[PDB]
RNA sequence: AAAUAAGAAAUUA
């Protein structure tokens, strides 16, 4: 992680994340019961980044 | 660091008149400027009604341009100045350096070097300091010259 | 849906009295397109500035065999009351026709002078449960 | 602290922005902080000149 | 204030110098940049939320 | 979710009388906008009671001095050029600039529906007794 | 703010009740954003590959 | 000049006043002192601006005038407080040399609503500062006035313990303060040296603090001596026993 | 506990399954082999906390800090904000003497009544110990200048914005 | 029975400065005290760059919370000077009690790091305790967003 | 105990540690079976009391 | 809730059970302690001139 | 006064049972005990509701004290009769707080919100720009303009 | 443990020396 | 992509937008490396060209480093000559400095306005005339007060015109 | 609602007052004062506020409230019997009459 | 709390034997799970 | 409809 301890090193990078908020009935008579009835699930994505600084071109 | 309300209250059932409670488009909130809000009465849902008056996101958006004239209006009650475009040569010593623009580099310090340090963006300059630059048409001054304090004179301060 | 009143009462739930975004219903149905105002009556439900266009619905655009109903955003033009031909619109049951010509309709939108929901109601297009509902809010007579 | 070492001797001029090098002369370490918070980067020596 | 805007070339000032009204022709013509007429001089409003 | 009943059919000679409703519900809107617009700008022409709350400051003070001076020697032709209406009158009174940055902040005004009655209005009844066969949004009198 | 020399122009107002008494109206429809309008609304917000919201143009 | 009906008065007034700034100017050998509070007022404009001109010139319709004093609001210059006929005999007074006669001890007042960059809109029920001038912009009495400035700070602490001993004592002595509920506050003390932390020894901050005090909830002082006091008498009353 | 007590990054909130399970199949290391070698309370480092750690190094930036080493970093180019906008500010540079009250106490107690007023640092307050005085106990000197810090509305706008525009530039390939 | 910890104190050596942090809704309320010892007596607190008497809005009852700890250990607030910084959710005010909470702990936190012992009176006073209270969640099944069910009719 | 976990880092101190070995030492009867606690406790830093 | 009763106070979790029993009440004062700790002392050998 | 219209009347009891939420709010107390002070009378009323609800506040978490079972119930009663006597005590201020205030804005030349009684002044209650036309209490007609309580100069 | 500050909800917090109210000094109401 | 739209008919349009989504080229460079012997023996950059340099390029300038971000075309290749082109433009412009003072952008000062001491004369300004003239309009309010009861300035010194 | 902006002018007005010598309305407001802040006597045991009964109606219905201001409606301050005001009353904190206040102190003196 | 412990069944650190799934638990996050953190050095 | 960063306290199977 530290640059004065390797080559190449790595930064983090702070993750996607998407939040879904939907109905989990499904319900033709009650807008209420849809309501009560809502999910939380998450995209994710993680990253890392890896730097590498050369001293000339190759 | 300012007290006031920035955010509209959200909707709810009806607020009324009470200790502790106004309504909603109430004349004292945002200086009576709630009028633009305001639909009158017991309204009839089905038939009568403004959407957008109900409407939090489209509230919330006019407060907020309410608020932004509200300061921008003090930032300029705030101004004792104009800027006036002088040409390099007949500047003060302190701006004959080059001086970024707005939010492009760190905030900068006027003269580091004579124990001055703050922005040289809000540095003012007096209007009488400036005359000979500024009015040079003019012959004798138009403005006369500020008198200062001595702070080595022994004055009522000084117990004598 | 309850009752079809086309094809879509097969397809669609209703949801109960659901909310949807400010001003995205999934159906447009106007029911304030003709909506009194004297001194609004320039500005509302029509055009928001003076000098735009007329629509694309005024103009025959292409090789035209003939149409039926012109669109209900055609705005009603001088030629409309003058040139004595037919200005059908599609409104429900069937159509509306602009018979009797006049010039206060000018410069408004067909939108603007066919009542969407008349005051008007067909008791046979009614099932008696209904008629009784209609009873009770005080609509017709019984 | 003690470790021998040959450093760029830095020579100062108020006409230079930056800094300015010149050859390595041998030093002896003074102190050396490794913690990252006692020693922000670029990262510094404590150095003691063997010549004066 | 309602006031005329105004300009001084700097052929007529007691020493020339580049006005920077002048300067910012040159940026518009650099970046090609629409210059709105009407933009009314009182409407400045930074975002304050967001600023 | 039960099947959809079937919609029964549309009516006997209910096209006819659609049509017939809506021509002539059209044919009476022309008369109602007519007219609606004779009230609206007969209500823009006809002058209105005073625009400001006299219940407040600066208002209150006797009708010799203070606000009142400035408005019959300085402001009364333009006062009553706008009508008194409450638009104009109180933007007359920020263009006067002797008052200046109160009009907004220590005066009070009527709301919206009182400041509109007729001039002459002595009882509170009258914002009720307007016509209501006329579509001017209250702008009518 | 630069303005063009020679048009009679305003200076924002210091006093309160020239706000508001001036002509200037309030939202009414769903309002629009040049570049916002592409991912449709707060809920709805369209995302054409999941970068890190930190991410960083080289 | 004042003792007339409205409106005479108003016209008698503007005389009198020029006259009698006329005769002040006019008398040499007689000590005059002139005392007035926020002089930083004076020395810049006034909140009135100049009418618009079309107040001048008369009209037929507002149709066609050309003229949009009802469309619009718009702030025309402010008028310069050195143009108040008043104010105008006193900088004839100071300006004037000549009249040594006369000695302006004079104040400056900061009185004016908080500005921090950005406001929202004051809550009408609690506001401190409804009553606080609209000004936020700065006042230097050096450049801006021919006086010669003398600064004041806030109170040290031999001005701010006399003070603030008065307002407690002398307040209760008045039957103003705690009285027969006196137990429920804490001590002189603890009373001063937290009121010190909350004010900064600011003496409007002082009396402010001094009133708030009524709600102070964390302070623990009479509770624990209440405490111990208490203790200390059934002790007592198992010795005797 | 539910699970093994070990330093959470072994652990993965499984796919599915209402519990969490180990990105290594059941190997576990202890919190000892996380940190440094007999590190106090498992630390990077000893000395301080985490936000110690911070402000620490902050403060260590910032007495290094020239504007000319600004050029061509980023918001790496940025001192640290509060001390900055501290010294920025002008009201700040006066500093105001010990109080005629504080000074004529302290005269008092170590003049006539023979005992100096102890700075609460030189304090012993261990009844069963007596501690090494700390080496900076009387000796950091007062100017709010320094600290604590105290800035213009101003300039901390001017500051952050800026800050935030300039993430971007950055000359990375420098001699 | 080992009473209350007492540790040695994390001091910055040359700056002097002790860094505590205050906490109070999990999310909205996150502080930091830079704490530092006043020789000259003249001690102040300061909260983002602000002075403590502006930014609390002059109320008694919020400043007084952050009084607290130098009275509970027994110490002169003169003799110290503070800085506060906030972490968490900025707002233009955070004159409210809850804040309010969360700034006397950052300030206990710091006093302890700083005056090591000072931590057993503060300790039992509860002030370096942490209670973990949060607004509910928002979920759009309640009318307000909130606490609140929508109404129900029998069928 | 010498601490294993974060929390057993929380309960940890030289200086509570005096307490234990005071506690400890008041125990033996004999100076000859304390000199031992002493040691190690001079050994291992403990703040001593 | 729905037609239905609602429950008695003791049938939901406890009020405060997310705050530390440390702050229900607060302890604060302790600055006093000693005080009246070396008061008290003092009083005992008051009480003892009296009687001696 | 800025809040004109008309207004929902709460008892009493649900007014102080507010406790810190409103009744006792530090910003309200004070600014009542400043009407008070500046009056020039003693505020005894407004500092014994201070002081039962600065405590009440304090101890707001804690467990109640464990009751033993008594068939005298003297405890039951000893404790309901102390909670009505604070009850009554804080009557007392909430009567104070609306006496004053009424008595007050009938010396700055203030009109009350809509159907409020001034004594001097406004003995059925004040009324002026209700959204009902006439006085609601009285059923008398209301005129325009807005009544009047006060001669006409300031 | 020591001398706690009172640990229980509803204590005594206002005493006086006061007189007895007149036995149901309340009218029984509407 | 080396994933899922890899290898087959999607692999091609998955490929192209990635690349038209990564057209930016970003074109730096430091105003310290700008600053150096022209082959004409002048200096390429001075101060007043930097000063012009850092106006015209407005928020493209910051940490003293010139940035352009070139987006226009969907290649990167053609990103890279309309950068270069830009840059060469825009340093063709600055250079103008050189030419003359002409060319040199103002200062902008933020000039006070009068102070108070200033503002004190305004009450002096004509003071003779002015005195002079106020015993002719005392005269003219005496005799006006006669007839009524109320003299308003507009009877005496302030013109407004009737018609 | 009573606002800082009332305790200025309130502050003005009393001062205006006290310049104008005008002692009659600070008076009135003693008089006030004096009679209606005056020590709430302790109840009785068995003295309690009625609760309204429960059985009666389910726990969500309107009558609960109808019920409580219905009972406060009845009584009134002037029936409240727990404070005691009247002539009879002894008042031993505050003054009896004018004759007592300060801007009197002309005739203390002996 | 005692009006909801059928429906918190799950809910404080359980030992589990089968852990819950997805298909049988709509809401449950796992025993491990602390949704109001102190903070804690 | 509610004892969940709010502030409510005494009639189990
Ligand atoms: N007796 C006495 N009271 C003082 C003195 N200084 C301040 N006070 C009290 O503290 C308050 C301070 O308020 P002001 O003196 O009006 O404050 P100021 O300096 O005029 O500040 P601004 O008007 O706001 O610029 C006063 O109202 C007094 O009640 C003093 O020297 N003697």
């Amino acid at each position: 992680y530290d640059p004065h301890t390797s080559w190449p090193h790595v930064e983090k990078l702070e993750p996607w994340v998407r939040m879904a908020e939907f109905w989990t009935s499904s319900s033709d008579t009650s807008f209420t019961e849809l309501e009560m009835s809502t999910a939380h699930y998450e995209f994710r994505k993680f990253f890392r980044v890896i730097i590498c600084k050369l001293p000339f071109q190759s | 660091v300012s007290t006031g309300e920035f955010d509209h209250p959200p909707f709810q059932f009806r607020q009324r008149h009470t200790f502790n409670t106004t309504p909603l488009h109430d004349a004292n909130r945002f200086g009576g400027r709630t009028a633009y809000l305001r639909e009158i009465g017991p309204v009839n849902i089905k038939k009568q009604g403004r959407r957008f008056k109900k409407d939090p996101r489209t509230v919330q958006f006019n407060v907020d341009v309410w608020c932004a004239q509200q300061t921008l209006r003090k930032r300029w009650k705030q101004r004792d100045w104009e800027v006036i475009e002088i040409p390099f040569r007949l500047v003060p010593r302190e701006q004959q350096r080059v001086i970024p623009e707005l939010y492009t580099d760190i905030p900068q310090m006027t003269d580091p070097a004579r124990n001055d340090f703050s922005n040289i963006r809000n540095k003012v300059y007096d209007r009488e300091e400036l005359q000979g630059v500024l009015f040079p048409a003019a012959g004798a001054m138009l403005y006369p010259p500020l008198q200062r304090v001595d702070k080595q004179a022994m004055t009522l301060d000084k117990y004598l | 849906l309850k009752i079809a009143k086309s094809a879509f009462g097969f397809y669609l739930a209703r949801r109960g009295q659901r909310k949807y975004p400010f001003l995205r219903r999934p159906h447009i149905k106007n029911t304030h397109s003709m909506n009194p105002s004297a001194p609004y009556f320039w500005s509302f439900m029509t055009a928001k500035s003076q000098m735009a266009f007329l629509p694309e619905e005024n103009y025959i655009t292409g090789d035209w065999t003939g149409k039926f109903f012109v669109s209900k955003r055609q705005v009603y033009t001088l030629q409309h009351a003058t040139s004595g031909a037919k200005v059908r619109v599609k409104s429900f049951p069937s159509i509306f026709e602009f018979n009797s010509p006049s010039r206060w309709n000018i410069g408004k939108e067909m939108n603007t002078l066919t009542k969407p929901r008349m005051d008007l109601i067909d008791e046979q297009m009614l099932t008696k449960k209904q008629r009784l509902d209609y009873v009770r809010a005080g609509l017709l007579p019984k | 602290e003690g470790l021998p070492v040959r450093a760029r001797r830095p020579i100062f001029s108020s006409s230079a922005e930056q800094r300015i090098a010149g050859g390595p002369q041998r030093a002896v370490i003074i102190q050396y902080h490794h913690q990252p918070f006692f020693n922000p980067e670029p990262r510094l020596v404590k150095v003691a000149f063997q010549c004066d | 204030g309602v006031h005329r805007v105004g300009y001084t070339h700097p052929s007529t000032l007691p020493v020339p110098c580049a006005q920077r009204w002048d300067l910012r022709l040159a940026r518009a013509r650099i970046f090609q940049e629409y210059i709105e007429e009407k933009a009314p001089g009182a409407w400045q409003l930074e975002d304050e939320r967001s600023m | 979710w039960a099947k959809p009943k079937k919609r029964p059919k549309v009516g006997q000679g209910f096209h006819e009388k659609a049509q017939k409703w809506r021509e002539e519900y059209l044919l009476d809107r022309h008369r109602a906008l007519a007219d609606s617009l004779r009230a609206y700008v007969e209500f823009s022409t006809s002058k209105r009671v005073e625009p400001w709350d006299a219940r407040f400051k600066p208002f209150d003070r006797i009708e010799k001095d203070g606000v009142y001076v400035l408005m019959r020697y300085m402001m009364e032709e333009k006062l009553q050029l706008c009508n008194y209406h409450h638009r104009p009158v109180k933007r007359l009174f920020c263009n006067i600039g002797l008052m200046g940055p109160q009009i907004t902040t220590k005066a009070r005004w009527k709301p919206y529906r009182f400041a509109t009655n007729p001039a002459g209005t002595s009882k509170a009844e009258r914002m009720y007794q307007r016509d209501k066969t006329v579509y001017t949004h209250g702008h009518n009198d | 703010m630069q303005q063009i020399p020679g048009k009679v122009d305003q200076t924002p107002f210091e006093e309160d009740q020239t706000w508001l008494l001036h002509s200037i109206p309030v939202q009414q429809l769903e309002m629009h954003h040049h570049e916002k309008d592409l991912q449709d609304l707060p809920f709805i917000n369209h995302e054409q590959f999941p970068r890190s919201l930190e991410w960083n143009a080289p | 000049g004042h003792r007339a009906v409205a409106p005479a008065s108003i016209d008698r007034q503007s005389v009198c006043v020029k006259f009698l700034m006329d005769e002040l100017s006019e008398e040499k050998k007689l000590p005059v002192v002139i005392v007035v509070d926020g002089w930083n007022l004076f020395s810049h404009e006034t909140h009135f601006r100049y009418p618009h001109p079309d107040f001048l010139r008369g009209l037929a319709s507002f149709n066609e005038s050309s003229t949009d004093i009802d469309l619009y609001p718009q702030e025309l210059p402010r008028i310069p407080a050195s143009r108040l006929s008043f104010v105008r005999g006193l900088n004839k007074m100071i300006l004037s040399g000549d009249d040594p006669n006369k000695f302006f001890i004079t104040c400056t007042t900061r009185d004016f609503k908080p500005f921090d960059g950005i406001s929202g809109f004051p809550n009408v029920e609690t506001d401190r500062f409804a009553n606080s001038l609209d000004e936020y912009a700065p006042y230097d009495p050096e450049k801006d006035s021919h006086f010669h400035p003398i600064q004041i700070g806030n109170f040290d602490e031999y001005e701010y313990r006399s003070f603030l001993r008065f307002l407690i004592n002398s307040g209760e002595l008045a039957g103003l303060g705690w009285g027969p509920l006196w137990h429920a506050s804490s001590d002189f003390e603890r009373k001063l040296y937290k009121i010190g932390f909350l004010s900064g020894r600011n003496p409007q901050g002082v009396v402010d603090h001094y009133h708030q005090e009524l709600v102070w909830r964390y302070d623990y002082q009479r509770t624990r001596q209440k405490q111990y006091l208490l203790k200390r008498r059934m002790e007592g009353m198992s010795r005797g026993a | 506990l539910v699970r093994p007590d070990v330093p959470e990054d072994q652990y993965v909130d499984s796919w599915y399954i209402c519990t969490s399970m180990t990105h290594h199949m059941g190997d576990y290391r202890p919190w000892s082999a996380s940190a440094p070698p007999n590190a106090f309370r498992f630390r990077p480092f000893n000395e301080f906390d985490a936000k110690g750690r911070e402000y620490v190094q902050y403060m260590r930036e910032f007495a290094r800090f020239d504007p000319r080493k600004s050029r061509g970093n980023g918001q790496k180019g940025f001192p640290f904000r509060d001390a900055y906008l501290t010294k920025m500010n002008e009201a700040n540079q006066k500093t105001p003497p010990p109080t005629l009250e504080t000074i004529m106490d302290r005269a008092v107690r170590e003049h006539h009544q023979h005992a100096r007023i102890l700075s609460p640092l030189e304090v012993q307050r261990d009844v069963g110990r007596l501690e090494p005085i700390p080496s900076y106990a009387g000796k950091i000197n007062a100017d709010r200048s320094v600290f604590p810090f105290q800035w213009k509305t101003e300039d901390w706008y001017e500051y952050e914005v800026a800050k935030v525009r300039n993430r971007r530039f950055v000359f990375e390939n420098t001699e | 029975q080992i009473g209350v910890r007492i540790d040695e104190a994390e001091v910055d050596p040359e700056t002097g400065i002790a860094v505590g942090r205050g906490c109070a809704d999990g999310e909205k309320y996150h502080f930091t005290a830079l704490l530092r010892e006043n020789r000259d007596h003249n001690g102040i607190i300061t909260v983002m760059g602000k002075p403590l008497s502006l930014v609390l809005d002059n109320k008694a009852w919020l400043m007084e919370m952050v009084l607290m700890p130098f009275d509970e250990a027994n110490l002169d607030y003169r003799d110290f000077d503070a800085h506060i910084v906030s972490e968490g959710h900025a707002m233009p005010s955070i004159a409210n009690e809850i804040a309010a909470f969360a700034l006397r702990m950052a300030v206990a936190n710091a006093l302890v790091k700083l005056i090591p012992l000072t931590r057993i009176p503060l300790k039992k006073s509860g002030l370096l305790s942490v209670d973990r209270r949060r607004e509910r969640g928002q979920f759009p099944g309640y009318l307000d967003g909130k606490k609140v069910k929508r109404r129900f009719a029998k069928r | 105990l010498e601490p294993c976990t974060p929390r057993e880092w929380l309960q940890f101190s030289h200086r509570n540690l005096a307490y234990a070995y005071n506690g400890a030492l008041r125990a033996c009867h004999s100076l000859p079976s304390m000199l031992l606690l002493y040691k190690e406790m001079k050994q291992r830093g403990v703040k001593v009391d | 809730r729905r037609g239905k009763p609602r429950p008695r106070a003791g049938m939901f979790p406890d009020k405060y059970r997310r705050v530390p029993m440390l702050l229900k009440p607060q302890q604060g004062g302790q600055q006093y302690f000693n005080h009246f700790l070396i008061r008290s002392t003092n009083d005992r050998l008051t009480q003892q001139d009296v009687d001696n | 006064n800025t809040f004109l219209t008309s207004s929902v009347a709460t008892p009493p009891i649900s007014v102080i049972r507010t406790g810190p939420k409103w009744w006792a709010d530090p910003e309200r107390m004070v600014r009542q005990k400043l009407m008070y002070f500046t009056l020039g009378v003693d505020q005894l009323p407004l500092r014994r509701t201070a002081v039962i609800q600065r405590d009440l506040q304090r101890f707001h978490m804690c467990k109640p004290p464990p009751r033993v079972g008594d068939s005298t119930g003297y405890k039951r009663s000893r404790a309901a009769q102390l909670n009505t006597w604070y009850r009554r005590i804080q009557y007392q201020e909430y009567h104070m707080q609306h006496l004053f205030t009424r008595h007050v804005w009938g010396l700055l030349r203030v009109y009350p919100g809509n159907t409020t009684k001034i004594q001097g002044k406004a003995d059925d209650g004040y009324v002026g720009y209700d959204s009902v036309p006439f006085h609601r209490y009285n059923r008398a007609p209301l005129p325009f303009p807005a009544r009047e309580l006060y001669e006409r100069r300031k | 443990e020591n001398q706690p500050i009172s640990l229980h909800r509803n204590n005594i917090s206002y005493m006086e020396d006061v007189g007895r109210s007149v036995k149901n000094p309340t009218v029984p109401g509407l | 992509d080396n994933l899922q739209y890899k290898r087959y008919d999607w692999q091609g349009w998955y490929q192209r937008m990635l690349d038209v989504h990564n057209r930016n080229v970003s074109l730096r460079c430091r105003i310290c490396d700008l600053q150096r012997l022209d082959g004409n023996g002048v200096q390429f950059v001075d101060m007043q060209t930097e000063r012009r340099l850092r106006i015209l390029a407005q928020h493209r300038v910051g940490m003293g480093v010139l940035k352009l971000d070139a987006d226009k075309y969907e290649d990167q290749a053609d990103n890279v000559t309309f950068g270069t082109t830009k840059l060469s433009e825009l340093l063709a412009d600055a250079r103008k400095a050189q030419l003359g003072e002409e060319y040199w952008p103002s200062v902008e000062l933020k000039v006070r306005k009068p102070s108070g001491q200033s503002k004190a004369h305004y009450s002096l300004i004509d003071n003779e005339r002015i005195e002079k003239r106020s015993r002719e309009l005392y005269e003219k309010y005496r005799d006006a007060k006669k007839r009524s009861l109320f003299v308003t300035p507009m009877e005496t010194w302030l013109e407004v015109k009737g018609m | 609602r009573l606002t800082y902006d009332h305790l200025d002018q309130l502050q003005q007005w009393t001062m205006r007052a006290t310049l104008d010598g005008r002692t009659e309305e600070f008076n009135r407001i003693r008089d006030l004062h004096r009679e209606w802040s005056q020590h709430p006597l302790m109840p009785v045991l068995g003295d309690v506020e009625p609760k309204f009964p429960l059985n009666l109606f389910k726990q969500n219905h309107r009558a609960k409230k109808r019920f409580l201001v219905r009972w406060h409606k009845a009584n009134t301050p002037a029936n409240w019997l727990w404070m005691p005001r009247g002539p009879t009353v002894v008042t031993p904190l505050h003054r009896t009459n004018p004759t007592q206040y300060p801007e009197n102190w002309k005739q203390m003196v002996q | 709390g005692h009006v909801m412990t059928p429906h918190t069944t799950l809910h404080g650190r359980r030992i589990f034997w089968i852990p819950p799934t997805w298909n049988r638990a709509g809401r449950f996050l796992g025993p491990h799970v602390t949704l109001y953190p102190g903070m804690t050095p």
